[PDB]
RNA sequence: CAUAGGAUAGGCAUUCGUCGAAUUCUUCUCUGCGGGAUUCCUUGU
RNA sequence: AGUGAGAACAAGAAAAACGAGUCGAACCUACUUGAUCAAAAGAGUGGGGAAACCCCGGAAUCACAUAGACUCACUUGGGACCGAGGAUUGCAAUUAUUGGUCGCGCAACGAGGAAUGUCUCGUAGGCGCAGCUCAUCAAACUGUGCCGAUUACGUCCC
């Protein structure tokens, strides 16, 4: 009687894959029955590759310090995004989710190697920072606005997801990309 | 003039009990903390000031004497601290401490 | 500048009822710039509209409540 | 039962151990019956100064710690049979205390 | 005329207080009813009893 | 089909339906009945120095006092003191941090007094409060309305 | 409150010499009087038996006359003594509660009254300075 | 089966100033001394 | 504005005095009262030398399908400034000691230039609570718990 868990009891994870076969170690599918769990996935180095791709979402909400260790609501705040993201894209919204980590984020970058050398960017940073970009941005835009926070970061979930410009970090994404080709 | 709606004819008149009802809160617990306290001889030497005809500047140093309808009328000299202050009391100061009326400090001009 | 009405006229109340059910993701917000009603009234005019069945209410919370539009 | 219960406080661990072991290996002699020495939780004392005397330097501060040990002894004998039990001359530093339960 | 220690014969003060050790009114530790000198207990604390652990 | 027993089980109590539907009941009761006492006070006052502005429900009585009413069946002999931590707020001082302030136990006075002349309080034997075997009798039939939701 | 605007509703309401938005909710737009406040207009609000739920600009004419005299004469209406603002009033005795215009009035007769006699309160008020116990070294900067 | 009412375990139903009696216990609690961790084991540098 | 669930460290009364060699009172506290009517009080009555009473320590973040008000505004954000009652600490409150009540809120402030500080896991940050200063007063410090992440696991660029 072990009825593999949903995500809410409503969001299944049977049929999560992921477009980027670059990024398929680092987006992690394991099943959850909340984003929450506590567990120590600092200590090693790419041991928060392992934590569940939904909980990465929670954790990128806890910021500036009216948000700093305010997980039970991130897991409230995105339990109405997830279900926002199936009114207007009418799929299952944990692969939205993915398809939305997997665009995010440039796959290539420009530091100062020694010039400006362009620098190729490890699947690793790739995940975090597609988190990074959608967490950001989505809280710039509910800012001052009427909008509340599980629209605003259900809207650069799905923008990203479908690849559109409209998304904060895709135009952030296509900023760093011509940059580092320019910079090569 | 008026002070809580009375004149000084009616101020005068007032007793003690009936005083400490009209004043405000800390000078009713300035005059409850002392109904059995051998009161100032400040108040003494104002009057014997006052029968003879403003009447003689009596100097003191107490600046926590509440202003009552029988101190008015007379010359205090109050003590800021270096210098006797002569300040008389109108009638507008009822309730009020005597270190309100003498500065203990010059204000500053750059 | 962001001027909302604070209350129904009965031109709006009737955008209310005809194009708010037909739409997909109503949520207060939504309905706030659309028809340019404070969110006071659009969560109330969105309460009116679940009693009669013309919307469904898919996700409730205290704060957040999203609905949505029923297919029959 | 007369239940007296002698209270062992000391300010050192080996000494209040070596009354209340010493206290207890008399009182099984006369067969009294008694309920074991608990241990009462021990409360240390902190005391958390500057270490400087004058005003400069890094702010550094030293805790100070001082810790009671604390033991109790209940046992049914008559009022001079653990005055039998009590008298013998212990280590400096330790209080005993006879009290009479009700 | 004695007046002449009229405000330390109340004794409700900071004036009123003493290390017990080192005859000063000044930064006391008044915790556990010890009233010593803040500089005269550091010098005292083995014979108090306080040995610093951490 | 939400309302049906579980298994074997036959009953509720208080700890068995959820706390707001037991409160809101409760205090639907007091106002349909009639019988409470609400004190003329409760119109102008505010429930504690810690909150800022006024309780703004008007049935707030009756919500407090069904609340108190399940704070005597949890916690008997608890005084008005032992409720002012129940209800107590952080204060909000102005520029100062905020430190947490329990509740004026004048209202927590005037709670008790009225279940009391319900009959569903009694003053404890020697502590504070406790309640009545109407109090018991109330207190779970009442929750046993709230699971086969007859909230009225 | 899913109920139709009504074909009077003043966007602005003049009550008290005061003008008040009447988008706003009917205690929150009547606290824009002065001496009002939010913890006075929900007792203006509750002994008028206007509902708290409408919004300003739909209090009608005899609705807003019964407003006025609450406010203008609250201890008719037995909000209580404890609860006004001018309450023991040196050189009257007699509680008030001051309205609009007289707020402001009244403020500068208690600055002149502690200012004719050389009242070290009132002498503050002269300098500019601060009256109660502010250090006023870092922090004034004006 | 809330005014509009979703999601979520199930031999002897359950609850406890009830200021009940009893009679068996150390699971949690307290704590004086003591175990336990050592690169110990494993397979690349 | 309600309502729920629910921490750890801790503190706590007195002398060769004044009273009945023994006991009292000073200290913290529950509980009742005040209450046929605001807080803040003021009073009774218990208990506690502190694992024994406070205490089933009802902290605050948080939580809530609360069918609660606001709806993007210098606004129900913010609470500086100061006006008027009142009550407690003290031998004394004026150059408000502090709390509480109603006003004021038309005081900037819409996320901050050049610069700059701390930090690698139960951590940062947030959140309160004790103790210490203390008759009265914490935006302090010393402690303690609660909620709980981002990033790196590198390098000698500064
Ligand atoms: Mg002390
Ligand atoms: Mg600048």
């Amino acid at each position: 009687s072990s009825k593999t868990p949903k995500l809410f009891n409503k969001w299944s994870f049977e049929g999560l894959e992921t477009s980027e076969l670059a990024l398929r170690d680092h987006i992690s599918t394991t099943a959850a029955y909340v984003p929450h769990t506590s567990g120590r996935w600092q200590k090693r180095r790419f041991h928060k590759a392992r934590m569940p791709i939904v909980e990465r979402l929670a954790n990128g909400l806890m910021f500036k310090g009216r948000g700093n260790g305010r997980k039970l609501q991130a897991a409230r705040l995105l339990k109405h995004t997830l279900e926002i993201i199936h009114l207007l894209t009418d799929e299952n919204p944990l692969q939205v989710v993915v398809d939305a980590v997997s665009k995010g984020a440039p796959r290539e970058d420009s530091t100062r190697v020694g010039r400006r050398q362009a620098v190729d960017v490890s699947p690793m940073r790739r995940v975090n920072e597609a988190i990074y970009q959608m967490c950001k941005g989505a809280r710039e835009a509910a800012f001052r606005n009427l909008k509340s926070m599980p629209e605003c970061l259900a809207d650069e979930i799905v923008n990203a997801s479908k690849g559109s410009s409209n998304s904060y970090a895709i135009k952030k994404k296509d900023e760093v990309e011509r940059v580092a080709k320019a910079n090569r | 003039f008026t002070y809580r709606g009375l004149e000084i004819d009616p101020l005068l008149a007032l007793s003690e009990e009936e005083f400490r009802a009209l004043v405000h809160a800390r000078a009713r617990r300035n005059m409850n903390r002392h109904v059995d306290r051998r009161p100032p001889v400040l108040l003494k030497r104002l009057r014997e000031a006052k029968k003879h005809v403003k009447p003689k500047a009596v100097k003191t140093h107490l600046r926590d004497v509440v202003i009552t309808p029988e101190m008015v009328g007379s010359v205090v000299a109050i003590y800021n601290g270096h210098q006797f202050n002569a300040v008389e009391i109108k009638g507008e100061m009822i309730g009020h401490y005597l270190g309100e009326f003498s500065m203990s400090y010059r204000p500053v001009l750059h | 500048a962001l001027q909302n009405a604070v209350m129904f006229d009965k031109e709006t109340y009737d955008k209310l009822r005809s194009e708010v059910p037909k739409y997909k993701l109503i949520t207060p917000s939504i309905i706030s710039d659309r028809l340019k009603i404070a969110v006071s009234i659009a969560a109330a005019g969105l309460k009116q509209l679940c009693r009669e069945k013309l919307i469904r209410l898919v996700s409730c919370s205290s704060k957040t409540r999203v609905y949505t539009r029923i297919v029959q | 039962g007369q239940t007296v219960r002698l209270t062992i406080t000391s300010r050192n661990a080996k000494a209040v151990e070596s009354v209340t072991s010493q206290l207890l290996m008399r009182a099984r002699d006369e067969k009294v019956t008694i309920h074991g020495p608990v241990r009462l939780p021990t409360r240390t004392l902190k005391i958390t100064t500057r270490k400087t005397p004058c005003g400069n330097g890094t702010n550094t501060w030293d805790t100070f710690e001082l810790k009671i040990y604390k033991r109790i002894i209940d046992l049914h004998a008559p009022t001079e049979q653990v005055k039998k039990i009590t008298s013998f001359t212990m280590e400096s530093g330790v209080d005993v205390s006879i009290t009479i339960l009700d | 005329l004695d007046q002449w220690r009229s405000r330390q014969k109340i004794g409700m003060g900071k004036g009123a207080r003493c290390c017990v050790i080192c005859s000063n009114q000044k930064a006391l530790i008044r915790k556990y009813e010890l009233n010593v000198c803040r500089q005269c207990f550091r010098e005292n604390a083995e014979h108090i009893g306080f040995t610093k652990l951490r | 089909n939400k309302i049906h027993r579980i298994g074997k089980r036959k009953g509720a109590s208080l700890k068995d339906v959820s706390a707001w539907r037991w409160i809101k009941t409760a205090a639907r009761h007091f106002k349909q009945e009639g019988k409470i006492f609400v004190p003329n006070c409760t119109e102008i006052m505010k429930s504690s120095h810690g909150r800022e502005r006024a309780p703004q429900n008007p049935d707030w009585y009756y919500i407090r006092c069904a609340a108190v009413l399940r704070a005597i069946y949890l916690r008997p002999g608890v005084g008005y003191g032992g409720l002012s931590k129940r209800f107590g707020n952080k204060k909000n001082y102005g520029s100062r941090p905020e430190h947490t302030v329990t509740s004026s136990t004048g209202p927590l006075h005037w709670a008790c007094k009225s279940l009391t002349k319900l009959g569903l309080v009694e003053p404890g034997a020697q502590s504070g409060q406790r309640l009545t075997r109407k109090g018991h009798k109330f207190a779970d039939s009442l929750a046993f309305q709230v699971q086969i939701r007859k909230f009225g | 409150s899913l109920t139709l605007i009504p074909d009077h509703f003043q966007h602005i309401v003049r009550l008290l010499n005061t003008n008040v938005e009447g988008k706003r909710k009917v205690p929150f737009a009547l606290r824009m009087v002065k001496g009002v406040g939010i913890r006075f207009a929900y007792l203006v609000c509750k002994k008028a038996g206007i509902d708290v739920e409408r919004r300003a600009g739909t209090l009608t004419a005899e609705e807003l006359e019964k407003i006025a005299e609450i406010i203008a004469d609250p201890a008719k209406f037995k909000i209580p003594d404890w609860f006004l603002n001018r309450q023991r009033d040196p050189k009257t005795g007699k509680t008030e509660h001051l309205s609009s215009s007289m707020v402001d009035t009244r403020l500068r007769e208690d600055l002149e009254r502690l200012k004719k006699i050389r009242a070290h309160r009132g002498v503050r008020h002269a300098y500019g300075l601060r009256v109660r116990g502010q250090h006023t070294c870092t922090t004034g900067r004006h």
